[PDB]
């Protein structure tokens, strides 16, 4: 068994999308 | 003038107990102030290979341009004199930039007061000669009592070289010199390729200053302008060609240059460019490392446009986006843009977020040595623990920069429609 | 050495950073002030 | 008087070229060059 | 197998290295030139 | 083969047989191993 590497899509991506877009751009 | 002396006098002295204390070795190893392209043992390695019969460009070790070689060549003793006198050079050159362009500035200011050109009731926002008269003090204070020119001077880096030609650059412009200005950014483009992009503020201020609007349809701009980038150019290609002849021989270009455009080393640094292409999928190599160094020279353009009136603050913006964004920042080429906080000051009032971000840059900076240390010598940190203190530093820059850019355009603002 | 299982994550944390500088700098070149 | 008039209007149309700037540059040079640096060089066969 | 004599004495004497006379001199011109250009 | 020279014909196939057997088993062929199509949005989202 073992672990292939595989995006954090909901951990990272989500949280450093939503720290630039609501925070500049759309409000 | 007096407490010029005795800014330079404190500064000195306390340069030289650093250089004879027992933390120089260590000072002179830290990643955050010597860099591939700065370090000491590197320029020191280079003249050794140099009495081996080897070319210094055929290793990895050394990055510098022939220039240096041939001024440590001459002065490789008094090594410690002459980055202090580097310092001094900096700070001198600056101070007087900075006293002519407050005198440029406040005759400005008279000049639309008397033609009423601002808002009815502009009185606080109005600068005065009595808070201007320490300005150009508290800039050369900014640069010489700032602990990362310390260490940056004390562990004996090229970066204090390079910053003293972008002061004699702003010098010049500042005191017209349009070829003294274009000698010098020539100078500065050759250590580093960044300092080009200082050409349109530097070309906006000598228009400015010599009364020639600028406009499409004007002709004397387009003629001003041809003779500032040709005078530029030739003071480049002509460093380029005569630095050829120094061991006969072209290998200086790419060990220099491909060696900042392409980042080959990889070698933790408070820059960006370390971890994202150390962890990084090679499909994409290319692409984002073009992204990257394009973004550098990204926002001179539109920066430009919004500030053709306001050249020197686009001059310290470019600066500050050269320190934040090159392939391989230092903490001495930060220090540059953090001489002209001084200058900015009148901007307080509309400053947000100055004293988290102060708290920030300040946590970041004395961290890189622990985390550094747990990484490395402890063993019981990874890399991440550096990359994210590195990714916090530069997002406190990049809020002070863009911050202080608010503080400014607020302020003309207010200057042009009328404070309540 | 790298961390080895941080090639998303880094690349989504430096583009992060970057993209901080291109949201402010192109909101304040863009964009102008407005009463209210 | 006219000077605010003057200045907001000089102001929203540096905005105007920024943006224009920005979005252009990042389509004329942004897609051809990820296209050519992310693609899989292929001669004519 | 150690031919010592000959290792010794096949690589060239070891000179210091010093910058060529013709660059030094360009510089120095070049120097001179612009301090012309700029005092008159 | 069709005009009746065997020689010539025989070194053409040779020739051919040689040309195609090295751009098919160029190994500049394979380059790169395969890169998941999804997973290039964590490469494409969070800086564009
Ligand atoms: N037969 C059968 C078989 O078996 P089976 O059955 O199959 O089974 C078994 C199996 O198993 C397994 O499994 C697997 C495995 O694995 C293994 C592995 O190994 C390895 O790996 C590893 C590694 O090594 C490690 N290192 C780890 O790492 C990690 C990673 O990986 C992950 O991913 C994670 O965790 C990471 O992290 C992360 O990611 C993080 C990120 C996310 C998040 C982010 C964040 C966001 C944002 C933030 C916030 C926001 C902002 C805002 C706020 C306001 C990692 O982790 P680490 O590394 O540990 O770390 C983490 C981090 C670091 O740290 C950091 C920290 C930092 C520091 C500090 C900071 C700064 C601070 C500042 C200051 C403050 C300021 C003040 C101011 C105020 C004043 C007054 C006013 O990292 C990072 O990255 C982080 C990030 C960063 C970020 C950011 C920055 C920072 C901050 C910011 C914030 C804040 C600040 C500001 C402000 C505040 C305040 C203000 C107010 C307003 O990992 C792993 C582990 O897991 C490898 O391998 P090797 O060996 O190495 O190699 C190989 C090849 N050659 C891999 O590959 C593998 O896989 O196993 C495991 C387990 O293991 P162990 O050992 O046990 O564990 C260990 C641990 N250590 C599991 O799990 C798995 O599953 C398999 O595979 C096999 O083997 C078997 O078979
Ligand atoms: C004999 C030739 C000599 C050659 C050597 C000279 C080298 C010159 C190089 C750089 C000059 C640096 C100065 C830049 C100052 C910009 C400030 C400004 O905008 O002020 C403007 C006035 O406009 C200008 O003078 C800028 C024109 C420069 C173009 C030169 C390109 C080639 C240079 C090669 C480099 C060689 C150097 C080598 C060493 C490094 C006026 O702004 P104001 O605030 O005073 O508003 C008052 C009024 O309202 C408008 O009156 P005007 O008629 O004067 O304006 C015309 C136009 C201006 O629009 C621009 O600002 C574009 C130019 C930006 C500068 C580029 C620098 C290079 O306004 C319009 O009306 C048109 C509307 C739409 C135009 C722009 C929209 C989109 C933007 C760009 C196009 C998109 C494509 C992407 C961008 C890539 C560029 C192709
Ligand atoms: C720092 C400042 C410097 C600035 C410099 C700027 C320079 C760079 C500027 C711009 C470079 C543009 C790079 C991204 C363009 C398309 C990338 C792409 O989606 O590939 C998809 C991935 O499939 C997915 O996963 C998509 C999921 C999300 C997609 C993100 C949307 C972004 C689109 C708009 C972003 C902006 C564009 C216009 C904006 C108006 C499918 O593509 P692919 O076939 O799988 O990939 C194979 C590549 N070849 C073979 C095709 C070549
Ligand atoms: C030596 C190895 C690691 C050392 C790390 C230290 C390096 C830090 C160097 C630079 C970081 C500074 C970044 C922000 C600089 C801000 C520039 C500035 O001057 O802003 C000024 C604002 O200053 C601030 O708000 C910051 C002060 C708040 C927090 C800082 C003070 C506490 C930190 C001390 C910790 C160490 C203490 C040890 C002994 C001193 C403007 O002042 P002004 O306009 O003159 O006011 C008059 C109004 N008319
Ligand atoms: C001065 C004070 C207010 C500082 C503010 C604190 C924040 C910097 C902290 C508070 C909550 C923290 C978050 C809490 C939870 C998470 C989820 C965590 O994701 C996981 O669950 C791990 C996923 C993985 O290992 O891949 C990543 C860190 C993060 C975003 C933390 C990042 C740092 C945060 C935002
Ligand atoms: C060359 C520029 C573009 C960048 C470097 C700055 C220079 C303007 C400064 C920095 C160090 C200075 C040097 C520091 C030390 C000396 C030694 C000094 O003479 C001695 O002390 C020699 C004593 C002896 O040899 O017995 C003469 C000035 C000189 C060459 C200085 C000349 C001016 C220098 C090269
Ligand atoms: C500074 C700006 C105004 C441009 C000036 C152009 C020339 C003064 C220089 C700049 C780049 C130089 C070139 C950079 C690289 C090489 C490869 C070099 O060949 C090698 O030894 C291979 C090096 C390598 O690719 O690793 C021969 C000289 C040449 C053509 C150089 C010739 C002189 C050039 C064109
Ligand atoms: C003073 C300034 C204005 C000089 C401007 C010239 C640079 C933009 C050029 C000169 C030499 C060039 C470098 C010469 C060699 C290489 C190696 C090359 O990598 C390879 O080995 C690939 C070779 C191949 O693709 O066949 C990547 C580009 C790079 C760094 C080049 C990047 C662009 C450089 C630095
Ligand atoms: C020189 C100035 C005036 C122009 C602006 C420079 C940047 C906006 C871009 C333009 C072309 C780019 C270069 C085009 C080609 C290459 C070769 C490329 O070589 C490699 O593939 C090795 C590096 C790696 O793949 O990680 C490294 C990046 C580099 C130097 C690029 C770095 C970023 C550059 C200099």
């Amino acid at each position: 068994g073992t672990t292939q590497l595989r995006a954090t899509a909901t951990t990272l991506i989500l949280c450093c999308l939503l720290i630039i877009l609501p925070c500049f751009i759309l409000p | 003038a007096a407490p010029l002396v005795l800014v330079l006098v404190v500064a000195v002295t306390v340069r030289a107990a650093l250089f004879r204390s027992s933390l120089a070795e260590f000072i002179s190893e830290r990643v955050e102030v010597v860099s591939p392209l700065s370090s000491w043992k590197r320029v020191v390695e280079g003249l050794s290979l140099l009495d081996l019969g080897v070319s210094p460009y055929s290793g990895a070790v050394f990055h510098e341009t022939p220039l240096i070689i041939y001024l440590f060549h001459f002065l490789i003793d008094y090594a410690e004199l002459v980055f202090m006198i580097t310092d001094a050079l900096t700070a001198i050159a600056l101070y007087f930039a900075i006293q002519d362009f407050n005198k440029v500035v406040f005759k400005k200011q008279k000049l639309l007061l008397e033609l009423d050109q601002y808002a009815p009731d502009v009185a606080e926002l109005i600068r005065t000669p009595m808070e201007m008269r320490y300005i150009p003090l508290k800039v050369a204070l900014f640069y010489l009592l700032n602990p990362y020119t310390i260490l940056s001077c004390v562990a004996k880096s090229t970066c204090a070289i390079n910053n003293t030609l972008i002061a004699f650059f702003i010098l010049t412009t500042i005191k017209g010199s349009a070829f003294l200005s274009a000698i010098f950014l020539a100078l500065a483009t050759y250590q580093s390729l960044y300092p080009l992009t200082l050409f349109v503020p530097g070309l906006l201020y000598l228009l400015q200053r010599q009364y020639i609007p600028v406009k499409m349809k004007s002709k004397a701009f387009w003629i001003f302008s041809w003779e500032y980038a040709m005078m530029y150019v030739g003071s480049l290609v002509v460093i380029i060609c005569l630095s050829f002849f120094l061991l006969s021989s072209w290998d200086f270009i790419p060990a220099v240059y491909g060696f900042i455009l392409s980042v080959p080393d990889l070698t933790p640094n408070i820059g960006l460019f370390w971890y994202f292409f150390a962890e990084m999928f090679e499909h994409f190599s290319l692409f984002f490392v073009c992204v990257f160094q394009i973004n550098v020279f990204f926002y001179t353009i539109p920066l430009a446009i919004k500030l053709k009136e306001h050249p020197i603050f686009f001059m310290f913006i470019q600066i500050a986006v050269i320190a934040i964004f090159k392939s391989y920042p230092t903490v001495g080429d930060v220090a540059l843009y953090m001489a002209f906080f001084p200058v900015w000051n009148h901007l307080y009032r509309f400053l947000r977020n100055i004293f988290v971000l102060t708290c920030i840059i300040i946590v970041c900076s004395l961290l890189f040595p622990v985390l550094w240390h747990l990484w490395i010598y402890a063993g019981s940190a990874n890399s991440n623990f550096f990359y994210a203190i590195t990714l916090t530093f530069n997002v406190g820059q990049i809020l002070l920069i863009s911050d202080y850019f608010y503080a400014f355009l607020r302020r003309e603002y207010y200057l042009t429609h009328g404070l309540y | 050495t790298p961390d080895f299982s941080m090639p998303y994550n880094v690349i989504c944390l430096t583009c992060t950073v970057v993209a901080v500088c291109y949201g402010s700098f192109y909101n304040l070149l863009t964009r102008t002030f407005h009463i209210e | 008087a006219a000077a605010g008039a003057a200045a907001t209007h000089l102001e929203v149309a540096r905005g105007k070229r920024a943006a224009l700037f920005f979005a252009a540059v990042a389509i004329v040079l942004g897609l051809p060059l990820w296209w050519k640096t992310t693609e899989t060089y292929r001669a004519s066969l | 197998q150690l031919p010592v004599a000959q290792i010794i004495h096949q690589k060239p004497k070891l000179k210091d290295w010093h910058p060529p006379g013709g660059f030094i001199l360009g510089l120095w011109a070049l120097i001179i030139m612009v301090f012309f250009k700029t005092y008159g | 083969l069709a005009s009746g020279h065997l020689a010539s014909a025989f070194v053409a196939s040779q020739e051919a047989v040689t040309s195609s057997e090295l751009a098919f088993f160029d190994p500049s062929l394979l380059h790169l191993l395969y890169f998941p199509d999804d997973q290039k949005f964590a490469i494409y989202i969070p800086l564009f």
